[PDB]
RNA sequence: GGUGGGGUAACGGCCCACCAAGCCGAAGAUCGGUACGGGCCGUGAGAGCGGGAGCCCGGAGAUGGACACUGAGACACGGGUCC
RNA sequence: GAGUGGUGGCCACUAUUAUUGGGCCUAAAGCGGCCGUAGCCGGGCCCGUAAGUCCCUGGCGAAAUCCCACGGCUCAACCGUGGG
RNA sequence: GGUCGGGUCGAGCCUAGGCUCCGUGAGGGGGGAGAAGUCGUAACAAGGUAGCCGUAGGGGAACCUACGGCUCGAUCACCUCCU
């Protein structure tokens, strides 16, 4: 059965980029893809994307523009201190500023590099570069 | 077979079980673990040993080589038991006699057991009553008491 | 547990026969005639260690770090390795002969007070060399810049004298 | 300690506090019982020998102390494993020197010279108080000592609160509250040898200790345990700190 | 997938979103409990009580319409039945498949020897003890129910 | 007895069932003396 | 009345000397919460409480739990099911150790 | 001979190895059993740290307070019952908790006769 | 586990008298094997894997098994008793 | 190179124990098939809590041992003073 | 300090019962190397009766036969189903 929405929804991005679509539809929607989404789109892997109204959970309609190399999901959301970064970016990461972690902290959901900044940890939850 | 199991977060125990169970399958492990090497071995996990000569043999070599491989077999001090040695060297079994005590140490082979053409043999004569075997053979020094 | 062990100060070769490896070492033993490979060795991991301290300051932040940023560049410097005005990214630029240029053996053999490295060497080991008014013995003695002219014959030795027959071939030069 | 008491002590296991070079020896001085406890004291032979350098042999520091020519808090201590604490007075009469000792910023016990008038007083940090037969007042201080109150004046004295004395007459001059406002100096932990004015007091349930926040001069605020803030003052210091 | 056969079929009703009642579709909710009652009163389940309301009176499901009492929720059968007291004592589904399980008994009992029949018994009667374990933990029966073919 | 479907192949071996009769005939000798 | 715990008293009163309330026992150490397993044995239960243990190797955690004896007072008496504090106490048996001071929830 | 250390049970009831000699301070005592008798008798015990206890083996008198606050010495006749053990009423052996009969009527002991050297009684009405 | 005592420097099934049926266990009881614990040490890019004589801190023992006297402290390696 | 060889042990070699990070059609390896208990893993929205989790700050985790700079033995090994 | 009575604790010793371990041991049984003393030719090509799995019976020996199964089976003719 469906365990994770998040999970299907980038393994769904990064299937389509790979044969050159130009648009997907994520199919169960929730506030947290909706989040992760908008994070993509200010560093600039997708544009625009909306939300279409079912009378089930919902949809989400993006547009790619053939930007991402790779993007999935961090299965357990290990926790992480503010200091701690660097570890995980040569897990993750292919160098040294190459890519954002996403990260989801009691400040909301932000990039590694934003959270970085303030000072703060949370919990570990994409990758997408 | 699907994605490799337990992954979860709170499935530390399972994971741990997991890899304590199939530890068992690997021989190197298992052997140190429950020291079966040493339930068997006649040195008693000395590096070298000193024993007394009971008589002198000739071993054949193996397929496709031919020849005679010059040995002893040596009482050990410790617990009595008997082993075969080898004597390397050129005129080597002329320098051995009878009653004699020798030292020794093990052969070199693989898994630390035996080499070459000649399984079966584990060790080898080091010194013969006390002085250098390979100065012997070469010279340099003789052999005490005639 | 157990009780401290002193360890080796230099690091061994992982293969004893690469060609490449003998041909490189073979050059420097015979052009700053040292007496055996683990002499050489010996310069070497201390060229290492440096490296591996600027690698982990560049990948650090913080407040000690800084502190031991400084470090290692002032003391860098004190040693004459590396100019006044220099930064981090540059330690990554030293090379083996960098070091080997600061034995006090190569610097008796470049002032012009030995003929010959060889020379230098028996001279150091013998007790004719004053470095700011002490006999030093050890030729692999690194130098400080802050010494380096200070260097001279013994005020005790037979060289300490211009008319000396040794030393007039040495000036000859 | 198989079978009874310890009585040897090696350079290795000493106090953190002291200074002493930890490995020149086998064995250091296993101080005495006495006034303060281990952590806050260091044996006389230590001040005499290795700090003022006075003697250079344990022999000839033995034949100082016992001609009488250290005081301590204005009495005459011959015992050379005599421990010596926080806010002793440490007097040479006959070269007219005086000290105090005190905590470093690192923990470690140093002495700070002192004028010939403020060496007649020690400030006393009132530890506990207990009622006493006849129906009496006993004090017992930081140092281990102890003094007598009548039953009238059991208001003007509690714990945390300082009282200077003079010394060695011990006589009471002047009471310190432990109040908002009072000036204190830190004695233990992290922000040992760190000074200032007190400004609130926080207590918690289950005889977990109680904290104190501190406003030091150039304006920075931090905590302590209250038991490690000692009172000097009311709004400046009555005794020389570094 | 099916909980036991594991096919995947596809089959079922495709529900527009829509908000409020069509503007065509002139009942009130009055009328629709009093049909409701009617209905339920003829003696028909649950289900089949939207059947007849769609298929003969036009009416698309009856959660369309707020609760007149609680703002908080739509309209269902079984709450306008319970606003009334007409409510079923055991949940339909579970009544539904013990009525099964009960005919299908009495059937073994003359056919010892038809096995593939009786795996169907043994799966009908796994799919009541996981309907009474949720019922048990949401209190719609009692802690002491027990489900027992003898009764 | 477990499967070990390797034994079946007939390289440089003898017919894996027919050992397996001699392996049973043999068991059943032991059997019988162990309970004398 | 108060014994340093910051929690209301129980509604009545007993004569048990082992009572922290109303009798001579005093109370000095952890202070656990937890829920009973067990309360067979006169004036005593037993307290089980859970908790999660890191795994540094396989970075993931595990469940454990902590099982703990206690003295069940008259005026308190509580049952299997509901959640206890319970406070450190001087040895009153062989396996006791703690005395239960208030029930948080009834079961 | 008389060890009050540990048990040799775990409470899962498996046996415990014991692992070092048994400590001096760590025994016990034998217990006095005080009787009541015609003459007092009492000895002193040395115990740890060098300190004292006053044992007393037989008793003839009893101290009896009321609830006003006013002792009297008197003698004991004897022990009626005794809730500790089922026989000492039978040999008439004196513990806390006894009930003794006197010339002024029966009284509850409150004293540890084996601890403090004295019987102290409070009198029932 | 409870109630009433004894004993101890002191709390305690530490030991007794009386009343109950409790207590531990597949999240591994019980039993068997091996072993003094830690600070640390060897190795490896790291994740890890292996060891724990020597120095410091804690524990235990004085041919094996039992038991006492003196003393603040011992059931005492250069003190006592039995086998 | 005043050392250099032999024998036995542990780590590495080895992603031949695999969390990071391995395999199971034909090479070692998917229970003959299925139902289900504990465990692990679990769909969308709103409100509350604050156990997990993140940040700040009090009290602790002896010394020796490890890293850095400076200083004392001719330099070093070693030893001291400070920072970690 | 000797002698006697009573209570209680107790290493050791004796007898019997049950398990456990090491040392020899008549006789019996397969396993591994050696190199050939011997009888046959079962597997590899359609290996000269395709091979193999399960179960059962028979035979100096590899093996043979019966029922159900697999292709990890060659050749020719015909038929069926596809691209
Ligand atoms: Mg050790
Ligand atoms: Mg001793
Ligand atoms: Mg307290
Ligand atoms: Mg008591
Ligand atoms: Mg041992
Ligand atoms: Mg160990
Ligand atoms: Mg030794
Ligand atoms: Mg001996
Ligand atoms: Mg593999
Ligand atoms: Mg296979
Ligand atoms: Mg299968
Ligand atoms: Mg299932
Ligand atoms: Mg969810
Ligand atoms: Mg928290
Ligand atoms: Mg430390
Ligand atoms: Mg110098
Ligand atoms: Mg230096
Ligand atoms: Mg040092
Ligand atoms: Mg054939
Ligand atoms: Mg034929
Ligand atoms: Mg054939
Ligand atoms: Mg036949
Ligand atoms: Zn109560």
């Amino acid at each position: 059965t469906l365990l994770d929405p998040l999970a299907n929804a980038l393994s769904h991005i990064t299937n389509s980029e790979r044969v050159g679509k130009r648009e997907v539809y994520i199919k169960p929607a929730s506030k947290l893809i909706g989040e992760v989404l908008r994070v993509m789109q200010k560093y600039g892997y997708i544009g625009e994307f909306e939300f279409i109204d079912d009378g089930r959970a919902g949809v989400y309609r993006v547009q790619l523009l053939g930007k991402i190399n790779k993007a999935g999901a961090i299965k357990p959301r290990f926790p992480v201190k503010a200091r701690d970064y660097e570890r995980w970016e040569k897990r993750f990461l292919p160098a040294f500023e190459f890519g954002i972690l996403i990260v989801s902290t009691s400040q909301g959901v932000m990039s590694h590099k934003e959270a970085r900044e303030k000072g703060i940890g949370g919990r570990l939850i994409a990758y997408v570069y | 077979p699907g994605k490799k199991a337990p992954n979860g977060e709170f499935a530390g125990r399972k994971l741990k079980l997991k890899r304590k169970k199939f530890r068992w399958s690997d021989i190197r492990y298992k052997r140190r673990v429950l020291r079966l090497k040493e339930k068997s071995d006649p040195l008693e996990g000395a590096p070298q040993a000193r024993g007394i000569v009971l008589e002198k043999i000739a071993v054949e070599a193996k397929q496709p080589n031919s020849g005679m491989r010059k040995a002893v077999r040596v009482q050990l001090i410790k617990n009595g038991k008997v082993v075969t040695a080898f004597c390397p060297g050129d005129g080597a079994i002329k320098f051995i006699d009878e009653h004699d005590e020798v030292i020794i140490e093990g052969i070199g082979g693989p898994k630390g057991g035996s080499m070459g053409d000649i399984p079966g043999i584990r060790y080898k004569v080091v010194k013969v009553n006390r002085v250098s075997l390979k100065e012997l053979v070469k010279g340099r020094k003789e052999k005490p008491r005639r | 547990g157990d009780p401290k062990r002193q360890r080796k100060k230099y690091e061994t070769p992982p293969h004893p026969w690469i060609k490449e490896r003998l041909d490189r070492e073979r050059v420097l033993m015979d052009k700053y005639e040292l007496k055996n490979k683990k002499e050489l060795w010996k310069h070497e991991t201390q060229l290492k260690n440096f490296r591996r301290r600027a690698r982990r300051l560049l990948a650090a932040r913080g407040k000690q770090a800084e502190i031991e940023r400084e470090q290692l560049l002032a003391r860098l410097k004190r040693l004459g390795l590396l100019p006044e005005d220099a930064v981090l990214d540059d330690v990554l630029s030293l090379t083996i002969e960098d070091i080997l240029e600061r034995r006090l053996q190569t610097i008796v053999y470049k002032k012009g007070l030995a003929r010959t490295m060889r020379q230098a060497r028996q001279l150091i080991v013998h007790g004719h060399i004053e470095v700011n008014g002490q006999i030093i013995r050890s030729p692999s003695y690194l130098v400080l810049k802050e010494e380096e002219d200070t260097i001279t014959y013994a005020r005790t030795s037979p060289f300490a004298n211009p008319q000396h027959p040794e030393r007039m071939m040495i000036e000859k030069a | 300690a198989r079978k009874g008491p310890k009585r040897h002590l090696k350079r290795l296991a000493a106090p953190t506090s002291w200074y002493i070079e930890r490995k020149a020896y086998k064995w250091a001085v296993r101080p005495r019982p006495g006034p303060h406890n281990m952590r806050t004291s260091i044996p006389l032979l230590y001040i005499v020998r290795d700090y003022l350098g006075y003697a250079k042999t344990a022999r000839e520091a033995r034949k100082i102390l016992n001609e009488g020519k250290f005081l301590v808090d204005g009495r005459v201590r011959k015992d050379y494993k005599f421990p010596v604490g926080i806010m002793d007075v440490v007097s040479i009469p006959e070269t007219g020197e005086h000290y105090r000792v005190l905590p470093n910023r690192i923990g470690k016990l140093i002495l700070h010279p002192i004028s010939e008038e403020e060496a007649n007083i020690k400030p006393l940090r009132i530890r506990n108080k207990r009622m006493v037969k006849g129906a009496k007042i006993q004090l017992n201080f930081h140092d281990g000592t102890n003094h007598l109150i009548p039953l009238s004046e059991k208001d003007n004295y509690f714990t945390s609160y300082t009282v200077l004395m003079k010394v060695p007459e011990r006589e009471i001059l002047e009471v310190l509250p432990f109040e908002k406002g009072a000036y204190v100096f830190v004695t233990q932990g992290k922000n040992v040898a760190r000074k200032g004015r007190i400004v609130e007091i926080k207590k918690f349930p289950m005889g977990w200790p109680d904290v104190v926040t501190i406003e030091d001069e150039e304006g920075e605020l931090f905590d302590t345990l209250k038991e490690y803030a000692f009172v000097v003052g009311r709004d400046k210091p009555r005794i020389s700190l570094p | 997938a099916r909980m036991h056969a594991r096919k995947r079929g596809k089959s079922g009703s495709k529900r527009p979103p829509r908000t409020a009642p069509p503007i065509w579709l002139e009942y009130t909710v009055e009328d629709i409990e009093n049909l409701v009652v009617k209905l339920r009163k003829e003696g028909y389940s649950t289900a089949m009580i939207g059947t007849i309301l769609r298929d003969q009176y036009g009416i698309p499901t009856v959660k369309l319409f707020r609760d007149p009492d609680n703002p908080n929720r739509k309209l269902t059968i079984t709450r306008i039945l319970e606003k009334h007291g007409l409510a079923p004592e055991i949940p339909e589904d579970l009544m539904f498949l013990i009525k099964r399980a009960v005919n299908l008994r009495k059937h073994l009992e003359q056919h010892p020897k038809d096995l593939h029949s009786m795996r169907g018994l043994q799966l009908i009667e796994s799919k009541i003890r996981r309907l009474v374990k949720y019922y048990k933990r949401k209190g719609k029966l009692p802690k002491d129910w027990r489900y027992d073919p003898e009764q | 007895m477990k499967r070990r479907p390797r034994k079946w192949k007939k390289k440089g071996r003898m017919r894996w069932k027919w050992i397996k009769k001699r392996i049973r005939r043999l068991k059943r000798q032991r059997k019988k003396e162990r309970g004398l | 009345r108060d014994i340093g715990l910051r929690i209301q008293p129980p509604a009545e009163k007993c004569d048990d000397p082992k009572c922290p309330w109303h009798g001579h026992l005093k109370i000095h150490g952890r202070v656990f919460e937890g829920i009973v397993v067990s309360d067979k044995p006169r004036k005593t239960v037993t307290v089980e409480r859970q908790y999660y243990h890191y795994l540094k190797k396989y970075e993931r955690y595990e469940l454990r739990r902590s099982r703990i004896h206690a003295h069940n007072p008259p005026c308190i008496n509580a049952k299997v099911g509901d959640r206890v504090l319970i406070a450190e106490t001087r040895p009153l048996s062989k396996t006791k150790h703690f005395v239960v001071v208030a029930v948080l929830e009834r079961a | 001979a008389i060890w009050q250390g540990r048990s040799l049970r775990k409470p899962s009831g498996g046996r415990i190895v014991l692992a070092r000699k048994k400590r001096k301070r760590e025994l016990g005592r034998e217990p006095s059993n005080t009787r009541v008798a015609e003459q007092d008798k009492r000895k002193i015990i040395r115990t740890y740290g060098g300190n004292k206890k006053v044992r007393l083996t037989a008793a003839a008198y009893a101290n009896v307070f009321d609830k006003s606050g006013k002792g009297r010495k008197v003698r004991i006749i004897r022990v009626i019952e005794n809730p500790a053990n089922r026989q000492f009423a039978r040999r008439n052996i004196i513990t806390k908790g006894a009930i003794i009969e006197t010339e002024i009527g029966k009284a509850k002991v409150t004293s540890r006769p084996g601890q403090d050297g004295v019987v102290n009684a409070i009198l029932l009405e």
